[PDB]
């Protein structure tokens, strides 16, 4: 199914991002980078196209792929307030380029969105156009993607993926549970950060990694009942997240979920607000997609065949907010620690994923190294 | 359907006592963890007391320890919450909660919640 192929490609890209940022917060969208690279597939030909299709494990034009992706997209948006999620996938191409006959309508038919034509030779004008598109399709939250001097007059093609997420848990953490608690960073140092607390019957599994280390894995359902956040931290303090990160897949997360049972626990979880901008060039080149970035090697002749053309920039920017209101009657019941004899404290670095549970689609994933 | 119903609420003056009761018509509570939580006007709900389904263990929130006693009447399929030395701050709607086979009360995520009964402590 496309959901697993799209997710696992995006997870392989995340692994490239994480290894370059091993001791810093990262939030990333596996689904997002797969969705926009699938769009780029339609613009490419020759070796450039083959490199993308190889890395992704499928071809957007093969029988059933594009509609399956439309259903996936139309499905991941549903169970949300307008204030809770917002995504955009966009290809921007120089406006005076003659495009291949029939490309624009075939693109629109496949993805139900349009390639955007912009005049990159008017650099500030073009930067404002891209920035406003991203702003108005991320609920205003990704409001300044490209800074002054980030667009070049010789730019001809830009890819952007931007996502904002602030979903509310099925049981929100109670506001009166807010407190400060020590968080132990990977380098051995500590920092006191705001945390919240909630007792619940949490879906939980203890997972043993191939290297023999125990992980606490916990599910936090979102109010729509279709998305959940999975939290995974080692039981032992000085176990790096990298080892588990480098075997992650949509099926492994489904394996965790299948082994979970609901257990009574007091969960203490930091508040966190993460913001990551990923220059996708190096991670994509590491996965074999080199030609698309090379001015004379790139083949974009399905989009335009009479002018040379390559990707000047490929960016993902993601903003996620966790534990930041609901009605007083709809937050959790506050339960003091005296009433809760079993607890899990997330006071050390952890992995998280936001998952579409009916499909297993990995919408977001990241590491919290310092809240 | 298991439907918890609370009774025994009322108005008392500071220092007095009430005995709340929780029952579900047609069902024995002896195999449920049974708890009480409360909600004062404008505030978030807070857990107050709990009795295990498995052992004798009981649990009490800090502000009621030594004043409240949760206990079972198995003949009546009932759980009582004895509230002594009531203070104005104990004014709230009090709710019963039940969770099959559990050793303590999470309140959130428990199988069943009652609809509440008013307790008012005032001169």
């Amino acid at each position: 199914y496309v959901a697993h192929l799209a997710s696992d490609f995006g997870v392989r890209v995340f692994q490239q991002v994480a290894q370059a940022s091993k001791d810093r917060n990262v939030v990333f969208s596996p689904y997002g980078v797969a969705s926009v690279l699938a769009m780029l597939q339609l613009t490419t030909g020759g070796e450039t196209q083959q490199q993308i299709q190889a890395a992704m494990g499928f071809k957007i034009d093969d029988k059933g792929m594009a509609p399956a992706l439309r259903h996936l997209y139309k499905e991941l948006m549903g169970p949300w307030n307008k204030d809770e999620i917002s995504t955009t996938d966009a290809i921007f191409v120089q406006r005076d380029l003659k495009l291949v006959q029939g490309f624009m309508p075939h693109f629109f038919r496949l993805f139900r969105s349009t390639v955007k034509q912009v005049d990159f030779s008017e650099v500030e004008r073009a930067r404002f156009i891209i920035n406003d598109w991203v702003k108005t399709h991320t609920k205003g939250m990704i409001s300044n993607l490209l800074g002054k001097g980030a667009v070049d007059q010789l730019t001809r093609l830009v890819l952007v993926n931007a996502l904002y997420f602030n979903g509310q848990f099925k049981t929100p953490f109670p506001d009166s549970s807010t407190h400060r608690r020590l968080f132990h960073k990977s380098d051995g140092s500590t920092v006191s950060v705001p945390m919240m607390a909630q007792t619940n019957k949490f879906n939980y599994t203890e997972f043993t990694t191939p290297d023999g280390h125990y992980y606490d894995i916990l599910e936090l359902p979102y109010h729509g009942d279709t998305l959940s956040m999975f939290i995974a931290a080692p039981y032992e303090k000085e176990v790096p997240l990298s080892a588990l990160t480098n075997i992650l897949s949509a099926q492994l997360i489904s394996h965790w979920k299948g082994n979970m049972t609901r257990l009574p626990r007091l969960l203490v979880l930091p508040k966190f607000s993460l913001e990551t901008e990923v220059d996708l060039r190096k991670p994509l080149e590491n996965l074999g997609m080199t030609d698309m970035f090379r001015q004379f090697q790139a083949d974009f002749t399905s989009l335009s065949d009479q002018e040379p053309l390559h990707v000047a920039q490929a960016l993902q920017k993601v903003k996620i907010e966790v534990n930041e209101t609901v009605a007083s009657s709809s937050t959790a019941v506050i339960v003091s620690a005296r009433m809760a004899p079993e607890e899990i404290i997330m006071d050390r670095p952890f992995l998280f994923v936001v998952r579409h549970n009916p499909t297993g689609t990995v919408l977001f994933m990241g590491q919290v190294m310092e809240p | 359907q298991v439907q918890l119903v609370e009774s025994g609420g009322g108005l008392v003056q500071p220092g007095g006592s009430l005995r709340l009761s929780c029952a579900a018509s047609g069902f024995s509570l002896d195999n449920y963890a049974i708890g009480w939580f409360r909600q004062a006007p404008g505030k978030e709900r807070e857990g107050v007391s709990c009795i295990s389904s498995s052992d004798g263990s009981t649990y009490y929130t800090d502000s009621v320890e030594g004043r409240f006693t949760i206990s079972r009447d198995n003949a009546k399929n009932t759980v009582y919450l004895q509230m002594n030395s009531l203070k104005p701050d104990d004014t709230a709607v009090y709710y019963c909660a039940a969770d099959y086979g559990s050793s303590w009360c999470t309140f959130n995520g428990m199988d069943y919640w009652g609809q509440g009964t008013q307790v008012t402590v005032s001169s």
